[PDB]
């Protein structure tokens, strides 16, 4: 569950390629239980990263708690 | 004469020759490097998620 | 009969107004077969729509809804040829004056 | 063959399924100053 | 005192050297190829997520 | 049965050498603008 | 002489249809390049 739900992909998957453009290799990084932790990853100081970096802190793509889009239920939240 | 035309031109092709090697080392590591992205790009070609959008009315 | 400098004066004022005001005829669509029906059905499922959904494409609207609006380009292109001529005329009456 | 090929071409007339048209030239030889 | 790379023989030399600078264009060429994806994927607009009109 | 599969042979080159014709004009026209319109008309 | 069309026409469609199919990449490339919008998929119900 730690693998599959990352902390950070960064803003895009463009910033990829201009890493690599005028830089350096890639990252891989495996699933890790514990030792994921720490400041700057998902304490309060991440938030200062998500605005910096131009992200969402809290599960950085989306703030899911559903399990299937329904483009009904936000036309009737609307 | 002609042996100082030996001469230069052994020194030239020695100091060209081990010039080669180290660049073939350094190309190979950008092979190595582009190869990693080549792999990582294609791997997630399927798990960007799609946007939808719905009329306002 | 009294200036034809201030009349064909107004006369190319005119013509510069309607002449730069371009226009650019409608734009080209995507070779037909885009987005690809099999490509369709994948964008179509990688979304997690709930309601079960099909692929109403509509390349037909849009290609159609292009005739319509090359032909009244063409209808454009056809005023403007008038317009043209007319001002013709009007340079010869100034020029006569002109003589 | 020729005759009985454009009779029952009219019946379809009254996307075909074949070439018609020329063909890949061959050998064609001529009299040695005979004709 | 005649040097050691005096003594050696222009042929293999030569030879190790356009055998060696063949290396470095098949390099080169396949650098080519791999920006050549990288450049088509990026310019692609293949890295931006398909839109999907639901009513 | 050689001519039956060369008059199939030579029909399948004749209508792809006038399809690929008329995709010689979609790879250049193509070109010959700086971007296109969204397919989508809705309503 | 009958079979040597027959093998110069069946090396001709075939070198042609790789050559559709290249087409039919490069149109896909270049449709989907040069135009504002990602593709566009329309999702009604049955």
């Amino acid at each position: 569950q730690a693998e599959r739900f990352p902390v950070t992909r960064d803003i895009s998957l463009d910033v990829k390629i201009d890493q690599m453009k005028a830089g350096l290799t890639l990252t891989r990084r495996l699933p890790m239980v514990y030792g994921t932790a720490g400041m700057a990853s998902h304490g309060l100081n991440g938030a200062i990263r998500a605005s910096v970096l131009g992200v969402a802190y809290p599960c950085h793509p989306h703030c899911v708690m559903s399990l299937k889009r329904s483009p009904t239920l936000t036309t009737e939240a609307a | 004469q002609e042996l100082r035309v030996s001469r230069m031109s052994l020194m030239q092709s020695q100091s060209d020759l081990l010039e080669a090697q180290k660049m073939v080392e350094e190309q190979r590591l950008e092979i190595q490097r582009l190869y990693k992205v080549i792999e990582s790009l294609n791997r997630e070609k399927s798990l960007v998620p799609p946007v939808v959008l719905a009329p306002a009315n | 009969v009294a200036n034809p400098s201030d009349s064909l004066m107004t006369l190319a004022e005119k013509c510069h107004q309607k002449w730069s005001q371009t226009k650019n005829p409608p734009a080209l669509s995507p070779y037909p077969p885009f987005p690809a029906s099999e490509e369709a059905e994948a964008i179509l499922q990688r979304a997690n729509l709930d309601y079960d959904a099909v692929v109403m494409d509509t390349t037909g609207e849009h290609l159609r809804e292009t005739t319509k609006t090359l032909v009244q380009y063409s209808q454009d292109i056809l005023n403007r040829d008038s317009t043209i001529q007319s001002v013709l005329k009007s340079l010869k009456a100034h020029g006569h004056v002109g003589n | 063959a020729e005759i009985r090929a454009e009779q029952l071409a009219n019946a379809l007339r009254s996307d075909s399924p074949v070439f018609r048209g020329e063909d890949v030239p061959g050998p064609v030889a001529v009299l040695r100053d005979n004709k």
